[PDB]
DNA sequence: GCTTATCAATTTGTTGCACC
DNA sequence: GGCCAAAAAAGCATT
DNA sequence: CGGTGCAACAAATTGATAAGCAATGCTTTTTTGGC
């Protein structure tokens, strides 16, 4: 799995930027992602995809390994709606 | 928020780290995660979460506009799991 | 329209990564 | 940075 | 640089309700490269 160890890396390898500010900025541009998103604003980074808010309301639920009943409550969650361009470069990929 | 708005804010509040690098990172950092998943492998990231992929069995689809059928190949699409600090924070409602 | 995802609670095995 | 025209990407219809 | 411990990760249960999508042309936004 990509980490942000392999992302700073990258950023040095390929920018040559000091392993400092490389790992500030992977650090920064999550968080940056996080604001926006807890800010209740919608993230859209073109050729990647749209980080969405979505509200639920409470809906019925359960407790898998018993059965008992319990309900979802209702929550703000974030969703990922990839684009057509991350989507066609991902289409025929193979599990490593 | 857009990519360049993104990169802006960086920036910004960055004043140590020039703007062309750190358009130039955003940039970098995003085909990195593209890249990696095109190839099959997925990205965690703790506290903002990880990105996986979905198989999607081949099936006889329609065209929705003419109702024409359209047989699709099974492929592979991209899934995003917010991780716990994402959620907590994003979660406005208890 | 039909397919896929969301989620409850809880246990158990794995790992990103902060902190030395 | 701003501005601009052109191209790429996405948004919409409905998806 | 590298060792380490541990919260955050993954997976697995069931079932009612929510969300997403096959094609593709037209419209709208966003990025791009030059000044």
């Amino acid at each position: 799995a990509l980490t942000k160890a392999e992302m700073s890396e990258y950023l040095f390898d390929k920018l040559g930027l000091s392993k400092r500010d490389a790992k500030e900025l992977v650090e920064l541009f999550f968080e940056e992602i996080r604001r926006a998103l807890e800010n209740g604003e919608q993230v859209k980074l073109s050729g990647f995809g749209n980080f969405d808010l979505r509200d639920k309301n409470q809906r019925p639920g359960r407790n898998p390994k018993t059965g008992e009943d319990i309900p979802i409550t209702a929550r703000r969650v974030v969703t990922f709606r990839p684009g057509q361009k991350l989507k066609s470069r991902v289409e025929n990929a193979s599990p490593k | 928020m857009t990519k360049s708005e993104l990169i802006e804010r960086l920036a910004t509040q960055q004043s140590h780290i020039p703007a062309k690098t750190v358009e130039d990172a955003v940039k970098e950092m995003l085909e990195h995660m593209a890249s990696t998943l095109a190839q099959g492998e997925r990205i965690e990231i703790r506290g903002f979460g990880s990105f996986s992929l979905h198989y999607r069995a081949p099936r006889t689809g329609r065209n929705p506009k003419t109702g024409d059928k359209v047989e699709l190949e099974g492929k592979y699409v991209p899934h995003f799991k917010p991780g716990k600090e994402l959620r907590d924070r994003a979660n406005i409602y208890g």
